[PDB]
RNA sequence: AGCGUGUAACCCCAUUCGUAGGAAUUCCCAGUAAGUGCGGGUCAUAAGCUUGCGUUGAUUAAGUCCCUGCCCUUUACACACCGCCCGU
RNA sequence: GGCCCUUGCGGUGCUCCUGGAGCGCUCCGGGUUGCAGGUGCCCGAGGCCGA
């Protein structure tokens, strides 16, 4: 298996060194098409090797796979299967920090969540690589606080570091009662640029696929790089009108690394964005929205 | 004869009830038939696409397991429901093979990661139980008790399990015992080939006390599993028209230049038909179709105990019990001998002659001695009949039926 | 060859009276070892600690008791002290007297709970050979430990005054007191 | 490194007269300071190129 | 190619035709039937159990690396291989390795301070 | 304890060799690679004969009465077999390759042909020798390998198919009119050649 | 002629031992002090379990040195266990008929495997399989 | 960073041929000094010419 | 904004005859007018000599593929299909 | 008793020695569970094989000449002197 | 013992001395609970704090819906089994 | 254990029966050999390379 998941990654990095290339050679045989279709010059660049991408347009057919994506190979089985989620904590958790990652098994369908004793990190990556866990959840605390969350895709999938601000949760408040556990409806607002894409989708495969009647809303909104976490209810009294309940844990994101590689592999892996903050114009700069 | 498949099929398998049949192919497919209307009623296929290699089936048959080459997980299917339950993963490399427990309920699944990994169905806490090796698995058997587990390694080991206690009752060496010839295109000895070679398959009597082995051999090797020593070996085919028979190649066709056994190859390749293809190693397009080499695919023995059958090269073999083969009486004495029982006949003491008759294992004598008995001292005779006789004498009727005009 | 536990004590002669419990106390030829000490995972499936040896189970249930955590050489050195104590004082094979203690100190039948917010109520229900165990060593171990604290006795001696008491099948020991009074409220709850 | 040597094995070092001494002496200071003119040689044209 | 782009025909059967290349490895990668264009009688010695262990750096001659294959050193799983023609699976490719009980796998774990006498010879 | 004998091989009904049906008709005899199998369709049963052989079997030939078969391997191995008891009786080794072998219906001598040549054998005795078969004539016509054997009704003359284009007919004895005599009119091999009812009239 | 000598390895956690057994007069030593040396003492009997299983008899004609590194004393003693045990069935394998190595071995194997065969442990736990029953989960 | 991922794709099985005379030491690739490999008649020679 | 499941090639036998219900609204009925959808696309493919030559040769290249990698390929899921069964004794399948 | 691979004594039935006078024949059983001896004093021992241990010991009407053992049946086979044959 | 290149405690053997945190409430299933030491400060967070790494290592439990709740349903004809949820 | 012109030591040169794969030879016998239709086969170099 050892050596089957190291061919696999290797795989994986070599698509992703050529993808730039396939998507320019995919370019010019678009504009070469449209020259075709409509009686025009062939452009000066495409007027060589023009018989080529000619035999090239034959050959293209539904059949096949089309340019790779190194997003898509990441998460290959994002539609078709549901996720499997594992949340730990760091090697000896506060009171509080036990309480969170309670709170947190429950937001995610079908998580679990399993105790940290003498674990090494490695060791804990292999476990969950053999068992099929999709996606890989550290929580960090200071002073009984939540402070750091780390998600990070099993298969060679990218790592995402977050720092929490503003944690409020479910056990502070009384007589809440219990959760709902339906499969939730996303709503994601705010992300807009390309960042703000990537970030999201992270966020978004973490969970299954809903119901089409599922009363269960998860909000994840951006505003000046800072993501709000919201999980909410509604009941439809009326047309028109939808009443909403807050429910679950409320807290604020903010992403400063991510990672091409998985968390047991900091000293290998490329940062693919990180957040320079003593960089001249670093305060007047925002990277989630356009 | 079923022609669902397409490809080829891997294993097969006997619901414990009923006259079910369940097949695993390389199609990517496990399909179950009934004997009763001779249709195929269920299919199971993964969600993926992935081959499998074994089949196992519960005793209470609702259960259906399979393995694969690929995938390195086991799926789990009902057989009422057609729908898949669980996907069982863990195991590192090719899954070996699969059995499920006779009387437990728990599936025990070899794996070339040196591990053999028991799995149980009907547990709320989902318990799950390694045993590791020190070398590659390849087979797993359980006794008809269910108390006994055997696994054969690539060290040509046989090693005995308490499949509870997960402790290792006993270990039985066979890499001597299983003979290997050279095949006629081999460079290498045929010492230095059998270092590289174990037993790929194993089957347990009805009883339990003897194991059968099979490889890449001529023999099958009976052992005793207590005395952890080789009872028997048999020698399934003679035919020298096989390859690697012989562990010595003959001097005689030895030239300057080697054997040069292309030639012989495009001799037997003349049958034409198709057209061989480089490295396929079975089917008509192999190279190697004419003389294929002789390996034992599998073995297994009857419920009934009776008899025990083989697949190998050849064909289909079975063996069957005999009397003529071995003289096995029970307890002997001076005073034991036909000369006697016939007398105790004579003087219409038949219990007496039954029971002498009885210590011999002559058939003839005893069914002399039963058909002799008036009706009506039927019971008489039942009545003073010991228990430890009881055993013997269902064996002889169970024997008779088959063979006697006297059925009632 | 022969085994003896701490080199000293013979397994053979050792002998169980009760038959519902032959098969959960494991001190025969088999389960023999020179030492309560293996590093075995008799945890990890259920019912497999009644393959673990008694002397053993001694051992790890006298370490959750009175003690810090994880300290099981410590924990081995009593049980070996006691034991020597028990033989200097009773004369027997120390084996047999704890075999014989934890067959007097189990309990045969419990009382299973119906309880609400105003009341109790009760009803007598029978006991399971392991539960038996268990609960017979958990019993020696508490009485032991209880009797050790704030007074100038070691632990080694108080342990072997619990076995030696319990095996007689005296009423100065605790274990024995616990079983009277469990099985006489079972018993009054029929 | 491997610079240990048995004592029996060890062979006494080369006595040298004070006169050849002069000359290998000389020879070492001579390709001393040739070796340094035309490595300082070599960076004149590497910059003028 | 010749068939119309739009034909349920040719869309699955160049699905099934790509996807049996890229398991035996003759084709880079899954795309258009372009890639299939660039198939030769060369892309099948590549996949070759000889050059194969050439790659995979247990060998660095390739006639070292037929040597070893015919004198019985390199098995794919626990089936040991002879025959030097034999065009490995990208799936099987995983598990080629040297046959236990071997006197070049004894040098491998000699030079990495792994020699163990007990597991080797057993 | 452990006695056990082999009873039957499953699996396969036909390798290579000839066909055969008993004397009576109601019974096949099959060759399956190294064994024989009878198929009783009498019956309805399939028995495997405990004989073995190093080599395929080639040829099989059957004697006019039913009692006695000969079994030939590749190799030139050849085993005399009594039907009727179902053992080996004997065994012998022709030097080479035999393309077929046929009894006399008068169940007095047989043919083997191997070769280039054709070998007239005396039927098996009562006698017991050591060697088996006491040859009687070899007959040396044709270029090429022979194939098939025919014998007339009066067991008077037999024909042989060669792979040289032509067919040979000779006489059991010496005939003062036909010693032997040989046909052409064909531009391959012969597969099989026949006799009529009741005369020397042959089809090619 | 030549020495007849085999090396093993033994490992328990972080601690592993090599072990040099060749022809002798029944010394064995573990970093140049004898068995009844190496502390814990407590512990000890762990450390003399292959000869009182074996006797001296089998013991009496080889010499075995044993040097560990790493880990604690418990993983460190067993390693020593290990590596003494592996190293005579080696030894008696290679020098010395296989039946009194088939009978040792078996006798070893049944008091304790992990006297020839370690067996690390790795993360199983119920969190990894998910809620109910492997069969007669989401029906 | 460069070597640490050069280890990650190392293969335990890769063989060479240097291999088989070098051990290594700590994991360190040391080249060993080759051997003299003097005689006894050159041995007392060189003492000879030493007095 | 949620996770949108993918389209499977794969169709168990659980939706197959689900997507017969919906479409029509009786079992057989149901079964019948399938039965003669299935047939009239397998006529349409003989009709096509193109498909049919390129099937053919389709067939012998795979076969020939299949072997050279001993049968170690990627499996095609079997597709839900409809078949005509006869009310006659069970002895003829034999 | 010896070793065939490497020529080892591997043990001696009896204190001193199995029997009084000359031992006419040995034989081992098939499962190496029993070994059987004769001697000329006219006594028939049956040993274990592994531990050595006397099981039973048979008395004979004459000097036992020739002895064999047929493994698979269990059936033992003495010539005595007497010019008679016992099983 | 094990992580950590920018000019060990714990434990162990022996010697001496000598009679702790209510009511409520939170968390936890195997190298887990608990104890002990040794490092780093890594473009965020972190100073009486944060995160790694090793050492020793347990008691009970592997099953029900009784309380407190949650997710779904009550329209692939092998054998065998089974034979209509209700109301506005 | 045995050895007594020896050796924990080493080397040579000939002989040692082809399964199909040296067939055909007791006697007898060997003399007068007494234009259907065929269209085959071969022709690809691109490296998820090692050194
Ligand atoms: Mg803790
Ligand atoms: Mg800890
Ligand atoms: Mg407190
Ligand atoms: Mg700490």
């Amino acid at each position: 298996m050892l050596r089957r998941e190291a061919r696999l990654r290797r795989e994986y990095l070599y698509r992703k060194a050529r993808e730039e290339a396939q998507r320019s050679a995919q370019e010019r045989k678009e504009r070469l098409r449209r020259a075709l279709e409509e009686n025009r010059l062939i452009p000066t660049e495409l007027r060589r090797e023009a018989l080529a991408l000619q035999g090239s347009l034959e050959f293209d057919d539904a059949g096949g796979e089309g340019v790779t994506s190194h997003v898509d190979d990441e998460y290959r089985w994002a539609g078709v299967e549901d996720p499997k989620v594992m949340i730990t904590t760091s090697r000896d958790p506060s009171s509080r920090l036990k309480m969170f990652a309670k709170e947190l098994k429950l937001v995610f369908p079908g998580a679990q969540r399993m105790n940290r004793g003498r674990h090494e990190v490695g060791a804990l990556v292999r476990a969950c690589k053999a068992n099929g866990v999709t996606d890989l959840l550290v929580v960090h605390e200071h002073r009984g606080t939540p402070v750091g969350l780390i998600v990070s895709h099993l298969p060679f999938g990218p790592t995402a570091y977050f720092t929490l601000c503003n944690v409020v949760m479910r056990h502070d408040i009384p007589d809440l009662g219990t959760m709902s556990e339906a499969k939730p409806h996303l709503i994601t607002h705010g992300f807009s640029s390309r960042l703000g894409k990537r970030v999201s989708d992270i966020l978004r495969y973490l969970f299954p696929v809903p119901k089409d009647d599922s009363h269960r809303v998860i909000t994840f909104a951006n505003q000046d790089d800072y993501i709000s976490f919201r999980h909410h209810v509604y009941k439809k009294t009326d047309h028109r009108n939808v009443e909403l309940t807050e429910v679950g844990p409320r807290f604020e994101l903010k992403l400063y690394m991510i990672r091409l590689g998985t968390l047991e592999q900091e000293a290998t892996a490329d940062v693919e964005w990180r957040w320079h903050p003593y960089t001249n114009t670093a305060r007047k700069r925002v990277f989630l929205s356009t | 004869t079923f022609t669902e498949h397409s490809s080829g099929v891997t294993g097969v398998t006997f619901t414990a009830t009923g006259y079910v049949v369940v097949t695993s192919s390389m199609d990517g497919t496990v399909r179950a038939f009934d004997l009763h209307r001779y249709r195929n009623f269920r299919t199971f296929t993964s969600p993926r696409p992935t081959q499998f290699s074994c089949v196992a089936v519960d005793a209470s048959g609702e259960i259906v397991s399979a393995g694969a080459q690929d995938s390195f997980e086991i799926f789990v299917w009902s057989m009422q429901t057609g729908r898949l339950l669980d996907v069982l993963s863990g195991h590192e490399g090719p899954i070996s093979g699969l059995c499920f427990n006779p009387m437990k309920s728990v599936l025990a699944s070899a794996s070339w990661d040196k591990t053999v990994r028991l799995w149980d169905m009907f547990d709320s806490w989902r318990t799950k139980e390694t045993l590791a090796l020190t070398s590659d698995a390849l087979a797993v058997t359980f006794r008809p008790d269910g108390a006994e587990l055997a696994v054969a390694t690539l060290n040509s080991q046989i090693t005995f399990w308490d499949p509870e206690n997960a402790v290792q009752t006993g270990s039985i060496e066979g890499r001597h015992d299983l003979k290997t010839g050279r095949k006629e295109l081999d460079k290498i000895t045929a010492k230095h080939a059998a270092k590289g070679k174990a037993f790929t398959a194993l089957c347990y009597s009805a009883d339990g006390h003897s194991i059968l082995a099979g490889g890449m051999s001529k023999f099958v090797c009976i052992y005793h599993v207590r005395e952890q020593i080789l009872m028997k070996r048999f020698e399934i085919s003679c035919n020298l028209s096989l390859d690697a028979m012989e562990e010595f190649l003959n001097r005689r066709k030895m030239t300057e230049f080697g054997n040069l056994a292309l030639i012989d190859q495009d001799a037997g390749q003349e049958d034409g038909v198709a057209i061989p293809l480089p490295g396929v190693r079975k089917g008509d397009m192999s190279s190697r179709h004419f003389k294929p080499e002789i390996r034992v695919t599998s073995l297994r023995f009857s419920p009934t105990g009776r008899c025990w059958a083989a697949t190998t090269t050849e064909g289909l073999l079975i063996y069957s019990l005999d009397t003529r083969v071995l003289f096995d009486p029970f307890e002997l004495d001076t005073s034991v001998t036909p000369g006697r029982v016939r007398e105790a006949l004579r003087q219409q003491d038949f219990t007496r002659a039954i029971l002498m008759a009885l210590r011999l294992n002559e058939s003839k004598l005893v069914q002399e001695a039963l058909e002799a008995v008036p009706r009506g001292e039927i019971e008489v005779v039942t009545s003073s009949l010991p228990e430890l006789y009881v055993e013997k004498v269902l064996e002889f009727l169970a024997s008779s039926f088959e063979v006697s005009r006297h059925l009632e | 060859p022969d085994i003896k536990l701490f080199g000293k004590w013979s397994t053979d002669d050792v002998q169980i009276n009760d038959i519902s419990l032959q098969d959960y106390i494991a001190v025969k030829e088999k389960y023999a070892k020179y030492l309560p000490h293996s590093a075995g995972r008799y945890a990890a499936k259920r019912f497999r600690k009644a393959q673990c040896p008694i002397v053993e189970r001694l051992t790890n249930s006298m370490m959750m008791h009175g003690r810090n955590n994880g300290k099981k050489l410590m924990t081995v050195r009593i049980v070996k002290h006691a034991f020597e104590i028990i033989h200097l004082l009773t004369g027997e094979n120390p084996l047999q007297v704890l075999v014989n203690a934890i067959i007097n100190s189990g309990p045969r039948e419990d009382s299973t709970r119906i309880g609400r917010a105003g009341t109790v109520r009760r009803q007598a229900v029978d006991v399971s050979p392991l539960r038996r165990v268990n609960q017979a060593i958990w019993l020696l171990c508490t009485g032991a430990r209880e009797a050790a604290f704030r007074n100038i006795k070691t632990i080694a001696e108080c342990l072997a005054d619990e076995l030696i008491n319990a095996a007689k099948g005296s009423s100065n020991s605790y274990a024995i007191k616990k079983k009277d009074e469990l099985e006489r409220v079972a018993k009054s709850n029929r | 490194k491997a610079g240990k040597v048995p004592k029996d094995r060890r062979r006494p070092a080369v006595i040298r007269e004070p006169h050849e001494r002069k000359i290998l002496a000389l020879l070492d200071a001579l390709s001393t300071v040739h070796s340094q003119k035309m490595k300082k040689a070599k960076e004149q044209r590497h910059l003028h190129n | 190619r010749d068939l119309p782009e739009r034909d349920q025909f040719r869309v699955r059967a160049s699905a099934a035709l790509l996807d049996k290349l890229y398991a035996l490895g003759l084709v880079p990668t899954r795309g258009s039937l372009e890639l299939c264009d660039f198939v030769t009688a060369s892309s099948f010695c590549r996949r070759r159990l000889p050059t194969v262990l050439l790659k995979l750096r247990m060998a660095q001659h390739l006639q070292a690396a037929v040597a070893f294959v015919e004198q019985g050193h390199v098995r794919v799983g626990p089936d040991v291989v002879t025959d030097p023609a034999f065009l490995v699976t990208r799936s099987m490719e995983d598990f080629v390795t040297w046959v236990d009980s071997s006197k070049i796998k004894r040098h491998v774990l000699e030079y990495n301070e792994e020699r163990d006498d007990f597991d080797l010879e057993a | 304890k452990f006695a056990y004998r082999f009873s039957n091989l499953l699996g396969t009904v036909y390798r290579r060799g000839n066909l055969n049906f008993t004397c009576d008709g109601n019974s096949v005899i099959s060759p399956v690679g190294n064994r024989v199998t009878v198929f009783d369709l009498k019956n309805n049963k399939s028995d495997t004969l405990p004989l073995a052989t190093r080599y395929n079997v080639k040829c099989v030939g059957l004697s006019p009465d039913g009692r006695l078969a000969i079994i030939v391997d590749e190799g030139g191995d050849a085993l005399l077999v009594s039907l009727v008891c179902r053992s080996v009786l004997h065994h012998f080794h022709f030097k080479g390759s035999v393309h077929s072998v046929s009894f006399s219906p008068d169940g007095r001598k047989f043919v083997v042909t191997k070769g280039n040549i054709a070998q007239m054998y005396h039927a098996p005795g009562k006698k017991r020798e050591f060697n088996a078969f006491v040859l009687d004539k070899t007959y040396f016509g044709p270029y090429d390998e022979t194939t098939c054997i025919d014998w007339t009704d009066d067991s008077r003359c037999f024909v042989v198919g060669s792979k040289d284009m032509s067919t040979w007919v000779f006489g059991a004895e010496r005939w003062d009119n036909l010693i032997y005599y040989a046909l052409g009119g064909h531009k391959d091999a012969i597969v099989a050649c026949f006799f009529e009812s009741n005369s020397l009239d042959l089809y090619s | 002629g030549p020495l007849q000598s085999v090396q093993v390895f033994g490992r328990k956690k972080t601690a592993t031992a090599v072990a040099h057994c060749k022809r002798g007069n029944g010394l064995i030593k573990v970093n140049g002090r004898p068995l009844e040396m190496i502390e814990p003492r407590t512990l000890q009997y762990k450390l003399l379990e292959p000869v009182l299983l074996l006797g001296k008899e089998r013991f009496a004609g080889v010499d075995i040195r044993v040097r560990v590194k790493g880990g604690g004393h418990v993983a460190q003693i067993y390693a020593i266990r290990q590596s003494i045990s592996k190293a005579l069935v080696a030894y008696y394998q290679k020098y010395v008929d296989e039946a009194s190595k088939k009978e040792i071995k078996d006798i070893l194997i049944q008091y304790d495997r992990t006297l020839l065969v370690a067996d690390p442990r790795r993360c199983e736990s119920k969190k990894f399989g998910g809620p109910g029953a492997r069969a007669r989960y989401q029906k | 960073k460069a070597l640490r991922k050069k280890a990650l794709e190392k293969n335990p099985d890769e063989f060479y041929y240097k291999m088989t005379r070098v051990k290594l030491q700590d994991g360190v690739h040391i080249i060993k000094e080759t051997k003299e490999e003097v005689t006894p008649e050159q041995l007392k020679l060189m003492r000879t010419q030493d007095v | 904004d949620d996770v949108v499941r993918k389209e499977k090639p794969k169709e168990d036998a659980y939706e197959y005859k689900k997507r017969l219900t919906l479409d029509h609204e009786s079992l057989a009925e149901i079964y019948e007018q399938e039965y003669i959808k299935l047939n009239q696309q397998k006529t349409a493919e003989e009709e096509n000599p193109e498909h049919v030559e390129i099937q053919k040769m389709m067939d012998s290249l795979f076969l020939k593929l299949d072997a050279l990698s001993n049968f170690h390929f990627i499996p095609k899921p079997p597709v839900p299909e409809i078949k005509v069964v006869s009310n006659l004794p069970a002895i003829t399948m034999e | 008793v010896y070793n065939m691979q490497s020529g080892i004594h591997r043990g001696s039935f009896g204190k001193d020695q199995a029997h009084k006078g000359s031992v006419r024949g040995v034989a081992v059983d098939g499962l190496n569970q029993l070994t059987v001896t004769t001697g000329s004093e006219g006594l028939l021992k049956f040993w274990n094989f592994k531990n050595k241990i006397l099981i039973h010991s048979v008395s004979l009407s004459s000097s036992p000449n020739i002895m064999l053992l047929h493994r698979d049946s269990g059936i033992l086979g003495l010539a005595l002197d007497d010019f008679s044959i016992s099983v």
